[PDB]
RNA sequence: AUCGGACCCUAUCGCGAGCCGUUUUAGAGCUAGAAAUAGCAAGUUAAAAUAAGGCUAGUCCGUUAUCAACUUGAAAAAGUGGCACCGAGUCGGUGCU
DNA sequence: TCGCGATAGGGTCCGAT
DNA sequence: GACACGTGCCTGGAGACTAGGGAGTAATCCCCTTGGCGGTTAAAACGCGGGGGACAGCGCGTACGTGCGTTTAAGCGGTGCTAGAGCTGTCTACGACCAATTGAGCGGCCTCGGCACCGGATTCTCAGGCCTGGC
DNA sequence: CCAGGCCTGAGAATCCGGTGCCGAGGCCGCTCAATTGGTCGTAGACAGCTCTAGCACCGCTTAAACGCACGTACGCGCTGTCCCCCGCGTTTTAACCGCCAAGGGGATTACTCCCTAGTCTCCAGGCACGTGTCAGA
């Protein structure tokens, strides 16, 4: 499969169909959906790593969105990245 | 107890405004713009979550005002000042 | 290129490296381990800190106590072996019960009653004989046949506490008789043993006065009676009988009661301090042994009529109690002791009787005395006695050097004055005479002296023999016979010029000067002085060697050594010269490629006063280390100025060129100021394993707690009491241990305290020790010994000194800007007041800086808030006094264990560090002793 | 459309000894759609601005660097670069 | 009306914001601020709704309106 | 590309007693570009949220109602109704 | 008439804006009254701003329209201010 | 105050830049070369940046003035600018 | 070139602040404003040059600055965009 | 700065000696109170230990001193982590390497 | 806490490398 | 010297044809929403006291405003080239489109197990209290 | 002194033992969405060429910059004053929540049809440039 051709876990086929149907551009290079898949993969990997370490620091193996909120806000780069974003049931950063 | 309550709610992710009154408020404000429109409970809690988000976004700058004012706690002048600074107000 | 300055203190030894330009080199050193930073530069000035070198006196005292306990136990075993002959007739179980007595009945093999094994006889004994002295009196006065157990108890008691041998011989006291007027207070004709009668009189006084006091308190103030006598914590009568109440504080507590109640007899007896006494007293140690000997012999004569073996062994017991090891003999070891010199003619075990035959008293005494010092010029030759007649000739002519047969040979002393005497020879009336002097000084037992002088006793008279026995010399001279002689002949007559003795020592013309030409740790131990200064000197020598190591065998230019309140400093100097100057030229002469410098602290203090460099001890240890730099700079600044100075009115005014109102006014002064400015100074606390007593020498009552370490193997700590140990180096236990109810083997890598009691067992077998503690997966190579006083470091530079397995000390030392110190000195001492006015804001800055350093490092909230509150409230108070209070405050973060301190009057308790979790994460830093080399590795593996 | 299985697989790739709640799943899914929309829009705009009719990989790389402030975003780019080479491998 | 968000609820929100003390006038002025925010938000929501010509309100629609307002929140089927 | 001549025509019809500077022409053109892009992007995003590709004028009117404040939006709606009515007649 | 804008009484070119939207690729199919409505909104907005600029020019004693006049006008009107708050008009001058 | 208000009037009446061009041309050139060299500049673009940056400063300064007004302090402080930016969400 | 943001003359920033209408203008504020402007310049220049390298061209076009200012969120007038 | 002596004044070290003190157990506590409750009665002494104990088994020794870490090693002892320059809030920076 | 012995070591003198 | 008008030519905008598929439209089913109801219940609300929270005036220290006197490269401009924007024109790598295949991937399903809740220790710990061999 | 143990009071934080419920987590069955082979003409890659406008370059003038003296008036610290919400006790309320009825409307589906994309072709509205003239610094 195309993602298996890339050997990367993100849905290359679905990303290609999304960029086609979304009509962001008339034409799309074959490598472009793969590249988008990869960058999304890295970003979600960063987020999941932060969430998992926050969870193990919270003594709960299962991640509730509160983990996503704390992880993303506490990290400066993500905090600037998702500045406009509000994570549902996130609460506030433990800032005093 | 204010610090303890602050810790409790800051750690707690649960919403703070109870659902049904807020739902009725949403219904009434919808009346203002059109009659006979329905709200899915998912949509009502969506509005509520966004609302609490915006409110806490206000309250952070509300707290921020006091230190520069050399102020303790908050006055409505601080909130309107913060709104002006953000420029969303008017 | 570089010189080294040393200021050695009792606990801190500062070293500094300077260049020819009075500049301190800063060197990059590679940092080993698995840490981030791999090399860091530091200045080459620092200080070695170490716990003071504990004197050996405590060890000697406990040694003597150990020996005395062993010998007393030997005495009691000797009497036991004597009595067993008919004790078998009076049943053997008796002695075994005696031993078992300490054990509880739950564990006892036999009955609880020692003497009889039954309630009725034991109670009857106690009723008829409340104390052993009552049975003692019954035995000494009566002549009836008595039970063997009673006599055994009496003799054992008079032996185990026999008294002293302060007065030689034996006396028969009868209140020469002036010794025993105070204590006995009882007629000695009734019995030949006034001791027991006096003791029973004290008993009776106690008894009647207790009855009277109890009745009186029941009458006047019964509530006070019950409150006092029920509880022992009040340290009243109940506390004085059962609790640990000193009779003195008992009297102190009783006096208000006696005065409040109205009684006169108890009051006056209390003033006499004899009203109510424990039968054993602190003072009764004055009691002589001879009275015990007399009463023992009296009781023997009373009772030996019935028991044949008592009569047969009478002399045995007499000597057993009366015999005492002669002091000159020392230890009784069979050659197996580092401290023993005794020589035994017979190899059999020494006993209270064979010592006369087995031990060669004279030989042992001679070995003991010879073990003094021998001749300084030639160590092999022994020193002559201080009163040697040839030595007398020597000193007489040494004093006559500038200038006898009529005056010195007949008169005790000769005045013009002079300081020599031939009085000993005048009392006497050459080789045999020197032998006589040596025998008189060497030996001190009269009979031993008799045996020694029997060899030539054929000469003169036996009355002269008694005279020789009567007089004994003491002390030693300096030199031997052969070393003196020859020299004495030339001193007697030297022609025109009468050469001095030391001149003949330094006179190459004769062959006597030709005769004259004939390990670091071991030698430094062989030196004379306190062990503390010996530790300091060994440490400073090691530091100098490591400094040379840092220079890669590059010898320094100048080495300056300072010590506060001298021969010990010159010992340091000559040791450093001997070990550092190892190269000799073709003239067989030592070369001082590094100059040697001794300095006086007064001059450095004057320098600091002139240049505003006032040292304050209250400031963190850094300050002392800075003195090393000074001790170098000024010393160097001296030696380059005047070569006559380095060879060593004007010497009283040496500092004239120091002031402008070899050296530079600007450059040197600015370098000094910047050196004071730089914060990092290599303060190094030494690290080692604790060596001391096992625990607190005090024993506690029983309790259900694992804390207690049993005083004996079979005696349960929770039942038989017995602890509170000190801890030696800890052990880094990385293993898996049980956790939770399911006891999961989870990984723990933590501190396990190891006491000195556990050191032997652990070093014999670490694996068995650890697994006995419950550890599994013993990783031998990951077993890490952690000696006390190691250093750890937190993120902010915060430090944690490894004191206990569970406790930590402070390792940080805030550097203080020199202007702060100068202003503080001025506040402590016309221009001073104006400067204080100008720098009150500077004082505010100083206190703010100490507050922020505390907040950063110590993390102590409550005490800081309190001190700050007090600061605000008392800020109006005079600046001088507030400066003094900040001087007190400087210890808040100082190195070592936190201490309490008063701001003005508010006391600030020490904040102790009772957890070691943080050290498990902080870098673990092994350090070279001088501290320049570092190896830091995190505990995580 | 959901990416739940994909994010779960990646979570195992990064934190095997962890779980995730359905709420966190949905929030992360919204996140994926969000960042994807934003980055795709930047790519489309840049294509139009430089008259580029087709969306290749270089312009989306430029969009990545522009939008993402990540210090390792270039590393992410490198991942994409690796992916590119990996898809070049394909 | 608006007072379905009673003063203790406003206080809870403020404490979550970290407010030390809450003046009485704070409650009503915050009511006004959230009122105008709700006004504009639901206004855009109903606008999208009418274009959908389906009377019920859908959570995706309020997400869209929040996006357009420039203040975005995750997770509600977005 | 420029809206210039139409800007001139409208200016004369609204303000004949007035000229316009080149830089003013520039700013006018840039403003028209900004509003056109805003309205077009909103319209397309709404069309996709419809799932319907075709751009009917009602998408434009709802987007405009979203962008401009109320009364100005109503004026614009009236203008659009007039224009579409005239074109339907034409 | 040829120009459909003139047919509907509009100033802005319906064909130009239709081509602009088609280049924008907002959808492969765009209605025909949609460009008309868009041109209407453009004309009305430009007309309001032009009228305000001309009135401010009468206030400012200048017959022609200077670039800064538009900035003055927008700053004067709050309704447009909310629209263009972030907008930075070149040579616009500080808010008067 | 008397000349202060006249200075205010001069600044609000005009549209001239308040920064001489060269200290800005050279600065923008240097900052651009920081990321990559071999880069050439449109001068009109430099003017565009000049105006945009000056207006950005204008908005920041008026936010600062608002903060100072609430602080009963006619003298602004840099803490006021940083507070505005934080509230603005500028980082 | 060094400290051209400091080379931005203090009287120039004085004019900026008075145009802001502040009553009192201080050197501390001067340097703080210098720093903030440096930060903003760094951001906008980074984005603009990113566009420029994207454009496959060596020179910087003003339209690129228009794009970048849109990306920051402050759109610009007078050139198009 | 040293030398011997003399006089005084101290410290250290070694040895022989006591006496407390402590902690258990033995000094039948009694009545009433079954039990907490109270009164009363006595209350002084004794054994064994006084660093766990070790072996060298002595009427000995076991708290002095020494003591980052590795290797060489038993021990001893050696080596094992640069050189220059500019600065200094616990050390920052450059070059050969 | 008692004894006994020995070594240093400070401080002042009478003589000298 | 910049703008409005005049000026001449072309390609984008328009008018018309065609065909098609997006969308509107109506028809049907069921689902979520509304409502209302009932039976609790913790949160809301009213009030009270006090304590810190508010607030202003003055005085001082000091820093910024203002004036004056001095310095300096920005603006102008005068001067010339060439770097790369930019336009065109040819080649072609590829993405879309088409059709063909393929099961993989999603929603719907139930069961269980994976934390969650809690009432009761439980650990350890800490910050100060104690106490610690001698005549 | 001091500084370790410990203990001690207490008490700060942990930990969890037992219980319990609802979302993980996996199967059931199904098909639309992903993947793949083969073609076409097309976006753009790229070279040539150019020719502008950005770079280079600097110095005369001077107004703004730079610096410094003074004072004046502004920040705020302190103090003195004045009182208004916070915490809590108590009572009231609709919050909570579980249930169903129910049908309007949303979803889904097939019918129909026009309006829009693409195509042809028509032709002038507007592209840019010059000129004359008048508002402007």
């Amino acid at each position: 499969t195309r993602s298996s051709r890339a050997g990367l876990q993100f849905p290359v086929g679905r990303v290609h169909r999304l960029l086609r149907k979304g009509n962001y551009s008339e034409r799309v290079g074959a490598g472009a959906p793969v590249y988008l898949a990869a960058v999304l993969e890295y970003l979600t990997a960063e987020i999941l790593e932060l969430a998992g370490n926050a969870a193990r620091d919270n003594k709960k193996t299962r991640i509730i969105p509160r983990h996503l909120q704390l992880a993303i806000r506490n990290d400066e780069e993500l905090n600037k990245l998702l500045g406009r974003v509000t994570i549902a049931q996130g609460g506030v950063l433990p800032n005093i | 107890v204010a610090l303890r309550e602050i810790r409790r709610y800051q750690k707690s992710t649960e919403l703070l405004i109870r659902k049904l009154p807020f739902q009725r408020l949403v219904r009434e404000i919808a009346q203002d713009f059109k009659t006979d429109l329905r709200f899915q409970s998912s949509a009502v809690m969506a509005l509520q979550e966004a609302c609490e988000a915006y409110l806490v976004g206000l309250f952070e700058d509300t707290n921020l005002c006091a230190i520069h004012a050399k102020r303790v706690t908050i006055m409505p002048k601080d909130i309107q000042l913060a709104r002006r600074i953000r420029g969303e107000r008017a | 290129k570089y010189s080294i300055g040393l200021d050695i203190g009792t606990n801190s030894v500062g070293w500094a490296v300077i260049t020819d330009e009075y500049k301190v080199p800063s060197k990059k050193f590679k940092v080993l381990g698995n840490t981030d930073r791999h090399s860091i530069k530091k200045n080459l000035i620092g200080a070695l800190l170490f716990d003071s070198g504990e004197t050996a006196e405590a060890t000697r005292l406990k040694r003597t106590a150990r020996r005395r306990y062993t010998r007393r136990k030997n005495r009691i075993c000797y009497l036991q072996e004597i009595f067993s002959n008919e004790m078998a007739k009076v049943d053997d179980s008796f002695f075994h019960r005696l031993e078992e007595s300490f054990l509880v009945e739950e564990d006892k093999k036999h009955e609880r009653h020692p003497i009889f094994g039954n309630i009725v006889d034991e109670v009857a004994y106690h009723e008829k004989y409340p104390t052993i002295y009552h049975l003692r009196k019954k035995l000494v006065d009566s002549t009836d046949k008595a039970d063997l157990r009673l006599i055994y108890l009496a003799l054992a008691h008079m032996i185990k506490f026999r008294g002293h041998f302060l007065i030689e011989g034996d006396l028969n006291p009868d209140n020469d008789a002036i010794l025993l007027s105070d204590i006995l207070r009882v007629n000695t004709e009734i019995t030949k043993a006034p001791l027991s009668a006096s003791m029973i009189k004290r008993y009776d006084e106690h008894h009647q006065d207790l009855t009277l006091l109890k009745a009186l308190v029941r009458q006047q103030l019964p509530e006070k009676y019950k409150e006092i006598f029920f509880d022992q914590s009040k340290n009243g009568y109940a506390g004085y009988i059962d609790g640990g109440a000193s009779q003195e504080e008992f009297y102190k507590f009783i006096k208000p009661i006696l005065e409040k109640m109205d009684t006169e007899e108890l009051l006056v007896k209390l003033n006499r301090e004899d009203l109510l006494r424990k039968q054993r007293t602190f003072d009764n140690g004055s009691i002589p042994h001879q009275i015990h000997l007399g009463e023992l012999h009296a009781i023997l004569r009373r009772q030996e009529d019935f028991y044949p073996f008592l009569k047969d062994n009478r002399e045995k017991i007499e000597k057993i109690l009366t015999f005492r090891i002669p002091y000159y003999v020392g230890p009784l070891a069979r050659g197996n002791s580092r401290f023993a010199w005794m020589t035994r003619k017979s190899e059999e075990t020494i006993t209270p009787w064979n010592f006369e035959e087995v031990v060669d008293k004279g030989a042992s005494a001679q070995s003991f005395i010879e073990r003094t010092n021998f001749d300084k010029n030639l160590p092999n030759e022994k020193v002559l006695p201080k009163h040697s007649l040839l030595y007398e000739y020597f000193t007489v002519y040494n004093e006559l050097t500038k200038v006898v047969d009529l005056l010195f040979k007949t008169n005790r002393k000769v005045t013009v004055r002079f300081n020599a005497s031939l009085g000993t020879y005048h009392d006497l009336l050459e080789d045999i005479l020197e032998d006589i002097v040596l025998t008189l000084t060497l030996f001190e037992d009269r009979e031993m002296i008799e045996e020694r002088l029997k060899t030539y006793a054929h000469l003169f008279d036996d009355k002269v023999m008694k005279q020789l026995k009567r007089r004994r010399y003491t002390g030693w001279g300096r030199l031997s016979r052969k070393l003196i002689n020859t020299i004495l002949d030339f001193l007697k007559s030297d022609g025109f010029a009468n050469r001095n003795f030391m001149q003949l020592i330094h006179d190459d013309s004769l062959t006597f000067k030709e005769d004259i030409q004939k390990s670091l740790h071991e030698h430094i131990a062989n030196l004379a002085g306190s062990p503390a200064i010996k530790k300091g000197i060994l440490q400073t020598v090691k530091v100098v060697d490591e400094l040379v190591k840092v220079m890669g065998r590059h010898k320094p230019e100048n080495i300056v050594i300072e010590m506060a309140r001298r021969q010990i400093t010159k010992h340091v100097a000559q040791i450093l010269d001997s070990r550092m100057n190892t190269k000799y030229d073709e003239n067989d002469k030592l070369i001082r490629e590094v100059k040697v410098i001794t300095l006086k602290s007064k001059l450095v203090s004057d320098f600091r006063k002139d240049f505003q460099f006032y040292k304050v001890r209250e400031i963190n240890n850094y300050h002392h280390a800075h003195d090393a730099y000074l001790n170098a700079v000024v010393g160097t600044a001296l030696i380059k100025k005047y070569p006559k100075l380095e060879s060593e009115f004007f010497y009283s005014n040496i500092m004239n060129f120091f002031k402008t109102e070899v050296w530079d006014k600007g450059r040197d002064f600015a370098t000094v100021r910047k050196v004071l400015s730089m914060p990092q100074v290599n303060i190094v606390k030494k690290t080692e394993v604790q060596t001391g007593g096992f625990s607190k020498e005090s024993i506690l009552p029983k309790r259900n707690s694992d804390k207690l370490i049993a005083r004996k193997k079979d005696w349960d700590p929770k039942k038989y009491g017995g602890d509170s140990p000190t801890v030696a180096y800890s052990v880094l236990v990385v293993a898996k241990v049980e956790k939770g109810k399911s006891k999961k083997l989870k990984s723990v890598k933590e501190l396990l305290g190891i006491t000195i009691m556990e050191r032997s067992s652990f070093e014999k077998n670490p694996i068995d020790f650890l697994e006995a503690k419950g550890y599994k997966e013993v990783k031998k190579d990951l077993i890490i010994k952690l000696p006390k006083y190691s250093l750890f470091e937190l993120e902010n530079g915060r430090k944690r000194m490894l004191a206990s397995a569970g406790e930590l000390q402070k390792g940080n030392e805030l550097a203080l800007p020199s202007k702060y110190v100068n202003f503080l000195y001025l506040a402590s001492h016309e221009q001073k007041q104006l400067f204080v006015e100008q720098h009150k804001h500077y004082l505010d800055e100083i206190i703010e800086q100490i507050s922020e350093f505390s907040k950063r490092v110590i993390l102590a909230d409550a005490n800081l808030d309190k001190v700050l509150s007090a600061y605000n409230k008392h800020r109006d108070k005079p600046i001088r006094e507030q400066a003094e209070n900040i001087i007190h405050l400087f210890t808040l973060t100082n190195l070592g264990a936190p201490a309490a301190f008063k701001y003005f009057d508010t006391t600030i308790d020490r904040k102790r560090y009772t957890s070691t979790k943080e050290v498990l994460d902080a870098t673990l830093i092994h350090q070279s002793i001088t501290g320049l080399y570092e190896t830091r590795i995190d505990l995580s593996q | 459309e959901s990416y739940s299985i994909y994010v779960y697989k990646v979570l195992k790739q990064v934190h095997p000894d962890t779980g995730i709640s359905s709420k966190a799943m949905g929030i992360m899914n919204s996140f994926v759609n969000d960042i994807f929309e934003r980055i795709a829009g930047e790519a489309s705009r840049l294509a139009h601005y430089n008259k580029r009719s087709t969306i290749t990989s270089r312009e989306i790389q430029t969009a990545v660097r522009l939008l993402l402030p990540g210090e390792l975003a270039k590393h992410a780019v490198s991942e994409g670069t690796k992916a590119v080479t990996k898809y070049t491998s394909a | 009306n608006i007072q379905g968000i009673t003063k203790p609820a406003i206080r809870r929100l403020a404490r979550r914001g970290g407010v030390k003390r809450i003046s009485g006038l704070i409650y009503e002025e915050t009511r006004g601020v959230l009122k105008v925010f709700l006004e504009n938000v639901i206004r855009d929501a109903v606008t999208y709704t009418e274009h959908a010509k389906r009377k019920t309100v859908t959570a995706m629609d309020v997400v869209y309106a929040l996006k357009r307002q420039g203040r975005t929140l995750y997770g509600f089927g977005g």
